[PDB]
């Protein structure tokens, strides 16, 4: 069932994730603080968190078997397009359905609809994002499946601007097979029912969220006063 | 393309 190589891929992705995701959120204290009374009083803090998250996503992606072996240009495009999606995925670990919020260890760092509203966004985006998280949490994925889904998301050959798609596809196919085989031999019924199919449908939902966020990011960042509240890395990665 | 901060965190 699970070949050595596939076990090796999982071993590497789990190590990578462990090294890029602190489930105590200790570093949150170094962000500009959250204000939950400009109207966007949660923008500074949430931009900082996003920025931070982008750095961790980059660290995770560098450990994806083969990813470092792509050209820089393809590494850059893949990361630019996926960053928001991987941050959304990786956020499922703090998300809680108790009260539909992202619970990052304390009340100060517990984010709900109103916080995200205080970051400049609307309910037309915020609602599908909570719906996304609910559906994804309902999957109750194993950590091995979760890290696999993040990597499969990063190594997508249809991202606009990808130069060597045959090589990106090669990587993702390996991750995909490993994921499919993992579920077959590790994920026991009845949680494994059409599990791959639901996980890949989450990748589709993420593209849709990506598209719409890009639109709102475009209207937010268009105002220089709001752009001023973002980070240099965020400006680079999402654009100006 | 260019992306000095992104590129630098990758190397
Ligand atoms: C380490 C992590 C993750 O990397 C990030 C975590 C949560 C991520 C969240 C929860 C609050 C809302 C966040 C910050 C989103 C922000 C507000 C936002 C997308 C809003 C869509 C409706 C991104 C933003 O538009 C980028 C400029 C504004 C910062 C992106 C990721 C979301 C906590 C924890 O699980």
């Amino acid at each position: 069932k699970l070949s050595e190589e596939q076990q090796h891929i999982i071993a590497i992705l789990l190590d990578a994730h462990h090294k890029t995701y602190d489930p105590t959120y200790a570093d949150f204290r170094d962000f500009r603080p959250p204000v939950r009374m400009s109207p966007l009083s949660m923008l500074p803090h949430l931009a900082d968190l996003v920025s931070y998250s982008i750095q961790k996503v980059i660290g995770f992606a560098k450990m994806i078997p083969g990813f470092r072996d792509l050209t820089s240009d393809d590494q850059i495009v893949l990361l630019k397009s996926s960053a928001i999606e991987v941050i959304m995925l990786r956020s499922n670990q703090s998300f809680t359905m108790d009260d539909m919020s992202w619970d990052c260890g304390s009340q100060d760092y517990k984010y709900d609809v109103t916080d995200v509203s205080k970051a400049g966004h609307t309910l037309e985006l915020i609602e599908p994002l909570i719906k996304f998280q609910v559906g994804l949490k309902k999957l109750n994925l194993h950590e091995e499946e979760h890290v696999l889904l993040m990597a499969i998301c990063i190594v997508s050959p249809d991202r606009p601007g990808v130069q060597d798609a045959k090589l990106v596809e090669a990587i993702q196919d390996r991750l995909s097979n490993t994921l499919q085989t993992y579920i077959r031999c590790r994920h026991p019924p009845p949680g494994s029912h059409q599990l791959y199919a639901k996980m890949i449908q989450k990748l589709a939902d993420l593209r849709s969220l990506n598209e719409e966020h890009s639109k709102q990011y475009r209207s937010l960042s268009f105002q220089p006063e709001n752009s001023m509240k973002l980070t240099p890395l965020v400006l680079e990665v999402f654009g100006n | 393309k260019n992306h000095p901060m992104l590129m630098n965190l990758l190397k």
